[PDB]
Formats: structure tokens, C-alpha cells, sequence
């Protein structure tokens, strides 16, 4: 339950502290709901059965209260169970955009997808399927054991000797089938991603004959995934010989001391048969904490790897903002230092952009000339060095003030899976139709309407995967021209367009009439005309600079590159 | 269900076997209760002590048996399910080879995890649970109530009472929650993909809305809205079916029943021990099966969906029954009905000749590579390598005789020396070198930490040029007697284009080759140059013969210079 508190909001701790304290009630109504026997069988067998009377009342007194507490600690621990499904997910969805990119190792990733997967009825209903009976069982046998003393005091203590082993019986339990449920875990988690990877990478698997169970990687993470749920099968039979032993013990306990004292003259022998009954009702947590401990193991793994997506470290901000909105602002890197994990892609780039002007970088593949429109954009963050907008240091920057300044289209184009329209308007949402059509003509785009029969409504598969290459390609620099900002980052447009398409495309990318400063990124000359300035960046540093002529006379690396 | 009753034949012999078990199993729990009533009752008789020795340690020990019983029974139950699931996924795992390539677009990958994984553990309750809760809840209580309305048909009676209000419960709350419980799997589907779409396309959302605008927010609340209107009403009936259910709840009305009758002279106290001792428990019993009929309902759709799939198109290799020539005859295809993507392709491929496919992007010229490997079937027409069909040789044969690369450089999770011997997981670290070598990218390897053996799964990603030259390597140690390049080199700058073009050429010297790149100053080599627009062949002919005939190449390679 630890766990569980650290996810409840702040401002939903009254209703933990009013559930908790009907819990307690719960309980302390039910034990006391069945030690009422004891005195209620005892004037029923006696000579004058009236005095039954007094302690069914009691009886429904207490039944009444139970089902009133009981009802409403339902009522809070669905409140609570959705309220920590809600917050939880939605501050999921809150942080992961500012998570930092290197959070996202493919175990990460996994931890995040699992993350998000527990937003299904099975974690909404934790506080009701699992807290709210597993806190009633635990305390019940306890709660009888004292409600007991007031009877006589030799039997409640044994009553509670019987908790005690109950309890050693839950932490013995849980420790054996630990270590076989977090393998479990981590086989029936490794499965869920090559199920991802199989389907979404049929092609390359089907030309490699690698897609056969016999021979997938799939089918080996489903044969692991089967042993490992096979020992969690052994593995959780000494938890449940133990809860039987327990429960055997108890009964030993219970049932010996009721004989001990009946045989003495010091318990009555109706209330000798009222405590078979009590005992009945004692020994009934005991199976119920069996059933419900396997699955605290797999509830604690779940709250602990939505801890771990919420724990992820997030990338610095501020609450700077640029002077005026629409402005072309300049651009300039300062010992701009990068590096992915160790492998260090930028060490040292500094230049700067001018305000409204549009440069070309260019260079060999693997150079880093994403990062740089990476560092640009901010997705990335260096680890020394700054990058100033318009002299504003963009770390320093407000998050929604950084995101307006800039619209990419990325290398690869991912669309998300609906219609072409929808891909296109999430450069700008709130824009009128007139521009949405400005942005779809200047890419070329239009020429996919007609051409496709659903026109803009064309449901995209997931990722560009519905439609061609250059379809996906003409559609993400659709949604980079509609966005209004003023800085235009480009990157590989050209790759997956033909002649007459690339020239269009490339030359509706000065057509814009807003004023921006273009940065675009290719290793084709042609895709490069019309550039300011040409950035030849290569072994993580701008190496040459220049104009298109300027550095081809020069006889430099960039003549060397188009050279061959 | 005829699409589960057909998928769970096979446990056939289990499952009558485990309501069986629990039948006698459940009679063996409810024996105890039967001695101890015995047992206070010669308590209050004034029987011999040794007589309620055997009584009380008989019932002690038959509690004894029935936990170990029960224990075992649900052991061998839970193993029978895990096996199970293992053959079933391991069955889907084989269709899902062999289906349509067509048929993983229109669903994506969310949707094919949620029938492999969570569709089969659906099943878990209807398999492991279902007979035995049915079986016991059916058992117990009829036993239980049958006996006790042979003790006393006043009180037991009036146990009747929280035995229809569970009953009319139950029911309201199936009914209710039916209609939720078929959207679940899709809402869990669409939020499976919209969540593996907020994780894949973060670049995106960073940029383009952040997470306040973003789709998988409106989708996020819109799910846990679907989840508030499902869980409300359905928790809010299964806490009533607990209170109704409750031991304190029935050992309360049986004293309200009792107490009255035995307080008065109208019944005897002792008559009270059956009620009292079983008749409070097979409140449990009747729970354990209306908590289950969601986990029924829930796993019949599943079993529905699973064998849907076992039952769908095959690409099935037919009966019908010059080294690497690929030959297209009057091919047609569609991915859509009513939609052609390829119109009356004739195209003969010969050993030792690379034929270019080029034109206007969107014009159908990767459909072709992918009918060629039998992604998909072509509509109409035919494409035979080395005479026989593609749709007669089986998928070994085919891709040993055909290799690929295909315009998206898909990687798998895993190390690089797997992701270059995708083809032959045997082939040896120098085989996959030497793949590495000619094409250009075992460079790139040898500076990474872990070498070969570096794990290339997301986040770990490589460049767009250096993830494509990987999949080259692939196609490069595959060596099959055709070659087909889908925009191979696309990403590549142009001395590692240069250089990876000359090792294919190196390499496919005397091999069958179909490439396919929109840069046509690289196609000037080609043997016969293909021109594909709006998906049939407009000309065909060589470099210079297509730039004096002026048409769709000429145009593009003028404008090609801009
Ligand atoms: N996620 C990553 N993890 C580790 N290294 C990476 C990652 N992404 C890129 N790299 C490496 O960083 C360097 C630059 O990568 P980047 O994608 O910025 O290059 P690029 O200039 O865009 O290349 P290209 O023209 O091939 O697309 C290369 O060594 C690349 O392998
Ligand atoms: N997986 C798919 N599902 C449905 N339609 C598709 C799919 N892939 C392509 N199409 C449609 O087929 C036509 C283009 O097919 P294809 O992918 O072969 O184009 P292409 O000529 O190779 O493209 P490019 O040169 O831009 O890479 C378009 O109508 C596109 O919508
Ligand atoms: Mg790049
Ligand atoms: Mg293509
Ligand atoms: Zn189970």
C-alpha cells in the first residue's frame, strides 16, 4: 500500500483517510458482527431464550452499519481507484513529451507501453478488487482474536497466536514466489514487444524465412514466455502449502484451546458450539489472503513501472519568451556539444543564422545533421554549449513558447494512423481551411487528392504505411508549412520523390510567403538551389561554409562531395 | 459460440474431467460441515467422549483433504491452460506467417498484440475457471440448501431471499455490462495503438501540438470516460452481490429466521446447527461465478476473434505445380477493391540484366517487389521464377530463390550481427563481415561500444543512411539468385551510393536484378529501363532510347536538373 500512497493526489487525501477509517470499521464491525454469537447462542441454548433479543439486535446493529461503511468504502476506493487511474495516466501523458529522448531504451519503452496498458478496468479497480478484501482479510482473524477477550482471554489469544502465523504465513508466501513472478514478468513483458516487432515488421521477416514459430524471435520469447509462466505454476505451490498449513494451524489452535477450556467448566458448552461457528468465520480470511497474494505481486509490479515512467527525468525548461510572435528570429549555435549515451555525435558546432534567410546544410551520411535541427527544434538539449533563438536561450525557454518557434519535417515521415486531413492539420489545429489548402498545394500534396480516391479522408495505415513513400513524405511537409511559426527546418524531403515532384516541392519551400529562417538539410544539389548559405558539416562539426559557387570554385570538401 | 466451441475442442477430456473433480471436491469441503453438526450435536446429547473424538478429528481432517484436493485440482487445471495458450499462440504465431501481407496494414501492430497476447490470456478464466466455478457454484449450493431444507424448511426458505437477489444482481449487471464488454477489446485496441503512436511518433508530438493537443490525450480521456461508464454501474452491482453473498450476511438472516422461531416454542435451538454451520457457505460459492461471468463473456469474444483469424485467407501454396528469370504476364493487383494500383504489367526479368523500374512517385513500382515476394497475390496474371509459379512454390523455396530490399528499413530488436543474418540465423560472424563490407556499413560497427553484437532496438536507432545500408548487408549475405532493391541507397550520400551500387553490381554480376530509385542518374546503367505511371507501363526501352522518344522519362529527367 506503500506504493499505492504515492500516486493519490494531494488533493484527494481526505478520501484516503475517510477510507481508511471505514475500512477499520468494516472490520471492526465484522469481527465483533461474529463474536456476537457467542453471547447470542448462549442465551438462545439457556433457559430463558429471551435474552437472545438484546444481542440480535446488536447483531443487526452492527450488520446495518456494515453494509452502510461497506457500501461507501466501495464508493472511495472506486473514487480513489479511478482518481489515481486518471491523474496517473493522464500526468503519464503530461510528462512523456518532456521526458528526455534518452529515456526511451527499447526496456523503457516497454515500461512506458506497459505503463499506459494498466489504463484498462483491471488498475481502476485496484482499490476494490485487491486493498479494500485484502485489508479485510488480513485484519478480520485479528479483529475476532480480540473481540474475543472480551468472552475470555485465553481464547482471544490464541486467536491471535493464529493471526501471527497467518501473517508469517503471508510473508513467506510472497517471498518464495517472488523471484519466479518477476520472471514471469519480465518473459510475458519481452513477448508483448516482439508481437510488436512481428507485426510491424512482416515484410523483412517473411524475405528472411524468419517468421515461422519454429524459427521466429517471436516463437523463442513465447517458448521463454511459456517456462516462465510454467515454475510461477511450481513455484506458488509452497505459498499455497503454506496457507493450508496455516489455516490447519490456526484450527489446531483455536479448536484445542475451546476444548481445553470446555473441559474445565470455564466456557459453557453453547459457547463451545457458537465458537465452531466463530471459527468458521476465523479460518475464512485465511483462504481469501491465499487467493489475493499472487495478485499483490503482479500489482506491485504494475504501480512500480507507472512509478518509473512518472520518475522519468525530464527535460530543463524555463519561463523565458521570444519579444514578438511571428517574427523571423535568428539562429546560432555557441560550442553546441552533443553526444548520444557516449558516442559523441557534435563537438563544437558554433554558427549563426540570419533573420529570415534560408541556409542549406548538407554532408555526408551519419554526419549529425539531424541532431543539429534536433538541438534547433529542441527535441534534443546539449550537454555543453548553448542554442539561442532571436538571442534567447531556448533551454530558458517557456515549453509552449520553444514548440511555437518551430516546425520540422523530420527524415523519416511518421503519420499517425487516420486521415490524410488529420495528419496535415496537426501542424495547426485552430487553422481556417484556406491556409490548409495553401500548405497542401505549395507541398504537393493536391496532387495526391486526385489521384487517390478518398481525396484528403485517405486513412493512413500506421506510421506512412497506407501510403507510398513519397505520399507520406509530401503529407508530413504539408503539416510543416501549415504551422505558422517562423523557422522552417527541412529534412530529406527529396528522398522519396521523383524529378518532377522534388523540383516543385523544393521551390514551393521559398514559396511560403510568411517570413521565415529556413533551414533545410540534403546530400542533392539540386534539392539545395536556392540556399543563402550551404553548412558543410562532417565529423560533428561544420568543417566548410559558403555559397553553392563560391565553395565548388574553391575546390573544397563540398566540391569533393558532389565529386564523388 | 461455433468460433469457440471449435478453438477449445481440444480440451475437451480436461474439462469435463475438471467438472467432475470439483463435483466431488466441493461434496468432499461440505463433509466436514456435515461432522461438526454431528459433532455439537452429540455435544448437546451427552455422547461419549470418545465418539466426538472421531467426529471432530474426522471433519478436522476432511478440511484437510479438501484444501490439498482443491489445491491440486486448480494446479493441474492452471498447468492444462498454460500448455494450452502455449499451442495456441504458438498456432497464431503460424497463421499470422502465412496470412496476407495486406491483412497487418489495415490493423496495424497494436491490433495484432492484442490477439496474440491478450485475446489468448482472455481465455484464461473460460478455460481454468469457468467449469469448476460453475460446476461448484451449482453443486454446493443445491447440496447445501437441499440439506438444509430437509432440516428446516422455515429457515431454509428464507435463505432463498440473498440467493435470488444475487440471482436478479447478477443477471442486471450481465446485461448491462454486455454491450461495454464487446468495446472494451476495440477501445483497448485503438488506445494499444494511439499509445504506441504517441511512443513512436514523440518526435512529432514534441513539436507539432505537445501533449495538450495531442490525439492520445482526447483518446486517453475519452477512455477512462468509456472505463467510468463501464465500471461505475458494473463495481457498483458486484459490491452489492458481495453484501449480499456475505457469511455475516446469512448467519444475520438465518438468526432473524431463527432466533423468533427458537425463542418462541415453535423450534428447538439444536435445529439451528445445520443453518448455522453450512448454511454460510455457499455464499462464496455463488460469488465465485458471478464475479466469473464477465471473465466467461470476455473470453468467448476472445476465443471468437482467435479462431477468425485461424480461419482467414492463407496465401496458399497451390498443387498445380532459366535460373532466376522472373517473368510478370498480364499482372493486375489491388489492395482495395475498386482501387487498381497495377494495370496489365507484361515484364520478363533475365539472369545477368538489371531492369530499372522508375517513374512518378505513387505509380505502383514497390506493389510489383511486393507481388513478386508474395506479400500479396496479383488479381491477375502470373509471376514465375524459373517457370514455375510463385503461388506453387512454397515460402522457403521463394525466398531462397528471391531476396529484398524493400524502402523501409525495418530493424529488429536485437543485436546487429542478428539484424545482418536475419536470413540465416546459422550464418557465421565472418559470413555476416563480409556481408557488412559490401555494403558499406561494418565501418559504422566496429565504432559502436558493443560491436556486432550491440542491441539496435528503439532508442538505440542508427541514422536513416545507416539503417538502410544494414538492410543491404541483409539482402547482401541472403545471396539468392534474385535481387530486387526498393529505393535502395535513398539516404545515401553520393560517394556510399556510388560505392554500395558498385558492390551490388560486384555482386548480382550474373544475377537477376530489379531496382527500383527515383534518382535516374543512377538507372543509366540499366539494362532495360522500365517506366511505370499510374500503375501500367507507359515505355520501355534503354536510357538513350527513352530520352530520344521524349515522353514521361524524358520529361522527368528534365525535370530532374531544376
Ligand atoms: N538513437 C541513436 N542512438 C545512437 N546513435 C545514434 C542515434 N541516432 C543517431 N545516432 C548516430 O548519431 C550520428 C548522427 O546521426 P544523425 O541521425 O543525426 O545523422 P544524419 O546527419 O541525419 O544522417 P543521415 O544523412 O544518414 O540521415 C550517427 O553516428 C548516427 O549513427
Ligand atoms: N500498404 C498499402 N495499402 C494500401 N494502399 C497502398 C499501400 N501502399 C501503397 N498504396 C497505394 O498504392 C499507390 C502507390 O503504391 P506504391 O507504394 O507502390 O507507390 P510507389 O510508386 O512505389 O511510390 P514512391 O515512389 O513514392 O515510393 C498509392 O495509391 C498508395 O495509396
Ligand atoms: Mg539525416
Ligand atoms: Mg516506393
Ligand atoms: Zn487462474
Amino acid at each position: 500500500i506503500r506504493t499505492l500512497l504515492r500516486l493519490v493526489p494531494a488533493e484527494k487525501r481526505g478520501a484516503v483517510a475517510g477510507y481508511a477509517v471505514l475500512t477499520l470499521l468494516s472490520v471492526l464491525l465484522r469481527a465483533v458482527g461474529a463474536v456476537l454469537l457467542i453471547p447470542l447462542l448462549a442465551a438462545l441454548f439457556s433457559d430463558t431464550p429471551s435474552d437472545a433479543w438484546l444481542w440480535l439486535g446488536w447483531l443487526t446493529a452492527v450488520t446495518l452499519a456494515g453494509w452502510v461503511t461497506d457500501t461507501n468504502t466501495a464508493r472511495l476506493g472506486f473514487d480513489l481507484g479511478f482518481a489515481v487511474l486518471s491523474r496517473t495516466q493522464h500526468d503519464m501523458a503530461d510528462r512523456l513529451p518532456n521526458v528526455a529522448m534518452s529515456w526511451f531504451t527499447p526496456d523503457n519503452t516497454a515500461t512506458a507501453r506497459q505503463a499506459i496498458a494498466a489504463t484498462g478496468p483491471e488498475l481502476a479497480g485496484l482499490v476494490v478488487n485487491l486493498l479494500t478484501p485484502l485489508i479485510g482479510a488480513a485484519l478480520l482473524p485479528a479483529a475476532i482474536g480480540v473481540a474475543l477477550l472480551f468472552v475470555s482471554v485465553p481464547l482471544g489469544l490464541a486467536a491471535l497466536a493464529g493471526v501471527a502465523v497467518l501473517f508469517g504465513a503471508l510473508a513467506l508466501s510472497g517471498r518464495l514466489s517472488r523471484a519466479a513472478d518477476k520472471v514471469a514478468g519480465e518473459t510475458n513483458s519481452a513477448f508483448t514487444e516482439r508481437i510488436i516487432e512481428f507485426a510491424r515488421t512482416q515484410q523483412a521477416l517473411r524475405a528472411a524465412r524468419r517468421v515461422e514459430p519454429a524459427r521466429s524471435q517471436v516463437g523463442s520469447a513465447l517458448a521463454a514466455q511459456h517456462g516462465a509462466g510454467l515454475r510461477l505454476l511450481t513455484m506458488q505451490i509452497p505459498g499455497q502449502v503454506l496457507f493450508s498449513l496455516a489455516g490447519q494451524v490456526a484450527l489446531i489452535g483455536f479448536a484445542g484451546m475451546a476444548v481445553w477450556l470446555t473441559v474445565r467448566g470455564q466456557l459453557g458448552v453453547p459457547e463451545a458450539i457458537a465458537l465452531i461457528v466463530v471459527l468458521v468465520r476465523y479460518l475464512e480470511p485465511f483462504a481469501a489472503i491465499a487467493d489475493l497474494a499472487p495478485a499483490l505481486e503482479t500489482t506491485r509490479a504494475t504501480l512500480n513501472r507507472i512509478q518509473a515512467v512518472l520518475d522519468a527525468p525530464t527535460l530543463p525548461a524555463g519561463r523565458r519568451r521570444l519579444d514578438r510572435t511571428g517574427a523571423a528570429p535568428s539562429i546560432e549555435f555557441d560550442d553546441v556539444r552533443f553526444s548520444y549515451g557516449d558516442e559523441v555525435v557534435l563537438d563544437g558546432v558554433s554558427f549563426t543564422l540570419r533573420p529570415g534567410n534560408t541556409t542549406a546544410i548538407v554532408g555526408p551520411s551519419g554526419s549529425g545533421k539531424t541532431t543539429i535541427l534536433s538541438l534547433i527544434a529542441g527535441l534534443q538539449q546539449p550537454a555543453s554549449g548553448r542554442v539561442l533563438l532571436d538571442g534567447v536561450d531556448v533551454t530558458t525557454l517557456d515549453p509552449e513558447a520553444r514548440r511555437a518557434a518551430v516546425s520540422v519535417v523530420f527524415q523519416h515521415p511518421y503519420l499517425f494512423d487516420g486521415t490524410l486531413r488529420d495528419n496535415v492539420l496537426v501542424g495547426d489545429p485552430e487553422a481556417d481551411p484556406d491556409d490548409v489548402t495553401a500548405a497542401m498545394r505549395l507541398a504537393r500534396v493536391d496532387e495526391l487528392l486526385d489521384r487517390l480516391p478518398d481525396g484528403d479522408a485517405t486513412v493512413v495505415g500506421e506510421g506512412g504505411t497506407a501510403l507510398s513513400g513519397g505520399e507520406r513524405q509530401r503529407v508530413s511537409i504539408a503539416r510543416a508549412l501549415l504551422k505558422p511559426a517562423p523557422v522552417l527546418l527541412v529534412d530529406e524531403a527529396t528522398s522519396a520523390l521523383d524529378n518532377a515532384n522534388e523540383a516543385a516541392v523544393v521551390d514551393a519551400l521559398t514559396a511560403d510567403p510568411r517570413p521565415r529562417t529556413r533551414v533545410i538539410v540534403a546530400h542533392r544539389l539540386a534539392s539545395i538551389r536556392h540556399a543563402d548559405r550551404v553548412l558543410f558539416v562532417e565529423a560533428g562539426r561544420v568543417v566548410e561554409d559558403g555559397a553553392i559557387d563560391e565553395l565548388l570554385a574553391a575546390g573544397g570538401r563540398f566540391a569533393q562531395f558532389w565529386a564523388q | 459460440a461455433e468460433a469457440g466451441s471449435r478453438l477449445l475442442a481440444p480440451l475437451k477430456k480436461p474439462l469435463i474431467v475438471s467438472g467432475v473433480l470439483q463435483a466431488l471436491i466441493t461434496l468432499i469441503e461440505l463433509a466436514p460441515f456435515v461432522l461438526l453438526v454431528e459433532l455439537a450435536r452429540l455435544l448437546l446429547g451427552g455422547a461419549e467422549a470418545e465418539r466426538l473424538w472421531t467426529l471432530g478429528l474426522t471433519a478436522v481432517s476432511l478440511i484437510g483433504l479438501g484444501a490439498v484436493l482443491a489445491a491440486a485440482m486448480t494446479l493441474w487445471l492452471h498447468r492444462v491452460d498454460a500448455r494450452f495458450a502455449h499451442e495456441l499462440r504458438g498456432r497464431l504465431l503460424t497463421k499470422l506467417s502465412r496470412l496476407p501481407l495486406g491483412w497487418f496494414t489495415r490493423r496495424g501492430s497494436a491490433s495484432t498484440k492484442q490477439l496474440v497476447q491478450d485475446d489468448t490470456l482472455a481465455l484464461h478464466y473460460l478455460i481454468t475457471h469457468a467449469i469448476p466455478d460453475a460446476v461448484a457454484a451449482v453443486v454446493a449450493p443445491v447440496a447445501v440448501l437441499v440439506y438444509l431444507f430437509v432440516a428446516d424448511w422455515r429457515v431454509a426458505l428464507v435463505l432463498f431471499i440473498p440467493v435470488l437477489v444475487y440471482l436478479v444482481l447478477m443477471s442486471v449487471m450481465t446485461i448491462q455490462s454486455g454491450s461495454k464488454i464487446a468495446q472494451a477489446p476495440r477501445w483497448a485496441e485503438r488506445m494499444g495503438g494511439e499509445a504506441g503512436a504517441f511512443l513512436e511518433g514523440q518526435p512529432v508530438i514534441r513539436i507539432f501540438g505537445g501533449a495538450a493537443a495531442s490525439r492520445f490525450r482526447r483518446r486517453l480521456d475519452d477512455y477512462i470516460d468509456f472505463l467510468v461508464s463501464w465500471q461505475r454501474p458494473f463495481v457498483g452491482k458486484k459490491t452489492l452481490m458481495d453484501l449480499v453473498t456475505r457469511p455475516a450476511t446469512f448467519l444475520w438472516i438465518i438468526l432473524v429466521a431463527g432466533v423468533p422461531l427458537v425463542v418462541t416454542g415453535r423450534m428447538d435451538p439444536v435445529n439451528l446447527l445445520p443453518f448455522l454451520l453450512l448454511g454460510t457457505t455457499f455464499g462464496a460459492r455463488l460469488l465465485g461465478i458471478g464475479y466469473g461471468l464477465s471473465g466467461i463473456q470476455t473470453g468467448m469474444l476472445a476465443a471468437r476473434r482467435i479462431q477468425t483469424v485461424l480461419d482467414e485467407p492463407e496465401l496458399v501454396v497451390r498443387d498445380r505445380t532459366r535460373p532466376g528469370t522472373v517473368e510478370l504476364d498480364r499482372v493486375s493487383f489491388e489492395y482495395r477493391p475498386g482501387v487498381p494500383v497495377i494495370r496489365d504489367v507484361t515484364l520478363t526479368l533475365r539472369p545477368g540484366t538489371v531492369t530499372a523500374l522508375v517513374g512518378p512517385s505513387g505509380s505502383g513500382k514497390s506493389t510489383l517487389a511486393a507481388l513478386v515476394a508474395r506479400f500479396h497475390d496479383v488479381t491477375q496474371g502470373a509471376i514465375r521464377v524459373d517457370g514455375r509459379d510463385i503461388r506453387t512454390l512454397t515460402a522457403d523455396e521463394l525466398y531462397r530463390r528471391v531476396g529484398f530490399v524493400l524502402q523501409d528499413a525495418q530493424l529488429v530488436h536485437g543485436s546487429v550481427a542478428e539484424n545482418i543474418a536475419l536470413a540465416e540465423p546459422d550464418a557465421g560472424l565472418e559470413r555476416i563481415r563480409t556481408a557488412a563490407r559490401d555494403a558499406q556499413i561494418h565501418d559504422r560497427i566496429t565504432r559502436m561500444p558493443d560491436g556486432y553484437d550491440s542491441v539496435l532496438g528503439a532508442g538505440s536507432a542508427l541514422s536513416g543512411g545507416e539503417r538502410q545500408r544494414v538492410t543491404i548487408a541483409r539482402a547482401i549475405l541472403a545471396d539468392t539468385p534474385v535481387l530486387v532493391l526498393d529505393e535502395a541507397t535513398a539516404f545515401a550520400d553520393p560517394e556510399s551510393e556510388y560505392l554500395v551500387q558498385q558492390a551490388i553490381n560486384r555482386l548480382t554480376r550474373d544475377r537477376t536484378v530489379l531496382v527500383i530509385a527515383h534518382r535516374l542518374h543512377t538507372i543509366t546503367h540499366a539494362d532495360q529501363i522500365v517506366v511505370l505511371d499510374d500503375g501500367r507501363i507507359v515505355e520501355v526501352g534503354t536510357h538513350d532510347e527513352l530520352l530520344a522518344a521524349g515522353g514521361r522519362y524524358r520529361g522527368l529527367w528534365d525535370s530532374g536538373r531544376y
